[PDB]
């Protein structure tokens, strides 16, 4: 049966000559889905193996002596530790970029981003830039709550205004998580009991700006819990985000399991959670609703990283398996709908992220609200269909089937009213909208609609409005791109100059002579002026011989004469 | 991208507007 995830084994490190003993937190590092760096010791000689994930078949064994080696999340740049001596080294250029010797030993280090490596000593946290000649900069002092802890991770939000250090320690046959949440702006720290955490940018329903969320999981004093909270003051004109606290499930057999890693997918707005035993967890970032749970590994997955391409999580376990889990975009909505049986979440998910497979639900929600008498909300459902699913003529036909009530009218009127607020109305919607408006002496509303440019025009609307006010029809015809019907309007109303200017701009060529004859018929004086415009240099709109015999037909000999003499003076 | 810009100039010259 279907599952909302896509689990994959990318490679087995044992198949690349990697020693099983070196497959561990202390000797193996993964800072991104791009490289895996292992520290091994061959025959009394210490070396560093870097595995390019684009070309994993052929690993490079370079002879490097370091107590720690971490690659750049993208660049072929490595950072190596030797005692208290740090060094950012260019792999491709075999040249040293930067260097620093620390007073107190660096107990943990990670790449915060491309060009930034964070350093953790027993007393403080530093940020060391790969660029320039800048020394490591102190960010904050380590909290007493984290004293004696084994530092397992360090994270920051996008804007890097919030920093987070995580450490764990063994207290009474339980691994206890200690975190320090430091705010750069407020310059203060908050100690938090948490095992795994992550930051996320999330824009709420009806919110102007993106909210910065802090999400952490723990198996602590109140058992397994997942918290989703907004950090700091919300931007001007925002809601804020209501704090979430949900349970994290640990089966009875897994009594010494706890959260080990967490990655949040901004794309689908879901939280990935990996526990010590190898269980994966899937949560909705918005509500903290659990979606999928499963054991994917028999061995602990000690290192994790975001799987950038698929917007998922990629880790490595003690067995040497390089595992990858991500959202299966084709199956997530059906699964939430039918296997999880959580329609409300499926609906929210399909509209939030533009995912597909929700159609039956939108129809159900519509038919239910239609039967409910609530036509106002029923319209909103049709309006916020993921890919214009309920924005069809059948919908309008349904709304047309309901009457005008005593003054509460009309559900079709209501449907259109909210619809234009979302975007531009389609050709058919515009047609059905104006029909009852034009029907009883009301045309001014069109002026606002057309000036605001909220509806899409084709020809069928123009001849419909032309039926009462042909001057307004010209505006419709103009936007509809139909030149034939635009020139026709200028011709009925005698505006000859605009006929020529328009046809020259849009490149449309009409039957100039036939237009001349029409002009000549109604009023010859205008005829002669029009004849003048038809012949001007390089590109003449009409044949000169053809226009003069038109003059002759009406026996306009004197004006024909005048026309030609004028034509000579304009050529001079 | 560039089409809408030349379009607005056109409506200004011929369509009745006001």
């Amino acid at each position: 049966q279907i599952l909302p995830i896509r689990f994959q084994e990318h490679l087995q490190l044992q198949n690349l000559g990697i020693n099983p003993a070196n497959i561990g937190f202390s000797t193996l590092t993964m800072e991104s889905d791009k490289f895996i760096c292992i520290r091994e010791k061959v025959g009394e000689q210490a070396q560093v193996v870097i595995i390019d994930m684009n070309d994993p078949s052929n690993p490079i064994r370079r002879p490097i002596s370091a107590d720690s080696a971490i690659m750049n999340p993208a660049s072929k740049v490595i950072a190596l530790k030797a005692g208290k001596t740090l060094q950012i080294f260019n792999i491709e250029m075999k040249s040293k970029m930067k260097a620093h010797t620390m007073t107190d030993d660096v107990t943990f280090w990670k790449w915060i981003s491309l060009n930034t490596v964070a350093l953790v000593t027993d007393n403080a946290v530093y940020h060391w830039s790969m660029e320039g000649e800048s020394q490591p900069v102190k960010m904050f002092d380590r909290h007493s709550s984290l004293a004696g802890c084994q530092i397992i991770n360090y994270r920051t939000d996008a804007k890097q205004k919030w920093l987070l250090l995580t450490g764990i320690s063994a207290q009474q046959n339980r691994v206890v998580g200690a975190m320090q949440l430091y705010s750069v702006d407020r310059k203060v720290s908050q100690p938090i009991e948490g095992h795994a955490a992550s930051f996320a940018q999330f824009k709420m329903e009806g919110n102007a700006e993106e909210s910065t969320l802090f999400c952490f999981a723990v198996r602590g004093q109140a058992g397994g819990k997942l918290h989703i909270i907004e950090v700091g003051t919300p931007p001007t004109g925002n809601q804020p985000f209501p704090k979430k606290a949900v349970d994290v499930f640990f089966p009875p057999e897994a009594q010494n399991d706890f959260p080990v890693a967490m990655q949040i997918s901004e794309k689908h707005d879901v939280v990935f959670l990996i526990t010590k035993y190898g269980y994966i967890h899937l949560y909705d970032l918005e509500t903290g609703t659990c979606i999928y749970m499963n054991r994917i590994s028999g061995e602990t997955i000690f290192v994790t990283a975001p799987h950038e391409a698929t917007a998922g999580i990629i880790g490595v376990n003690r067995k040497g398996q390089v595992l990858s889990v991500c959202v299966e975009e084709e199956n997530i909505i059906p699964y939430i709908t039918n296997v999880l049986q959580n329609p409300d979440l499926a609906l929210r998910m399909a509209v939030r992220n533009n995912l597909a497979g929700a159609e039956e639900l939108f129809a159900r929600k519509f038919n239910a609200l239609f039967a409910q008498g609530n036509y106002s909300e029923a319209a909103k459902v049709a309006a916020n269909a993921p890919k214009g699913i309920l924005r069809t003529p059948d919908t309008i036909r349904r709304f047309q089937s309901v009457p005008a009530q005593p003054g509460q009218t009309s559900p079709l009127l209501q449907y259109f009213g909210i619809l234009l607020d979302q975007g531009q109305l389609n050709k058919y919607e515009s047609l059905e909208l104006c029909r009852p408006v034009l029907q009883q002496g009301r045309k001014q509303l069109l002026e606002k609609w057309l000036k605001e440019d909220k509806l899409e025009c084709s020809e069928e609307l123009g001849d419909l409005v032309k039926s009462v006010d042909p001057t307004l029809a010209l505006s419709v015809y103009l936007r509809a791109n139909v030149p034939n019907k635009v020139i026709q309007c200028f011709a009925e109303t005698g505006q000859v100059q605009k006929i020529v200017l328009y046809a020259k701009k849009v490149g449309y060529t009409p039957d100039w002579i036939f237009l001349l004859r029409n002009v000549m018929r109604i009023s010859p004086d205008q005829g002669q002026q029009f004849a003048q415009m038809l012949v001007q240099d390089e590109e003449p709109l009409a044949d000169i011989t053809q226009i003069v015999d038109v003059f002759m037909e009406y026996n306009l000999i004197q004006q024909c004469t005048a026309f030609l003499l004028d034509a000579l003076k304009n050529n001079r | 991208k560039e089409s809408a810009l030349r379009k607005q100039s056109l409506y200004l010259k011929f369509d009745p507007l006001l």
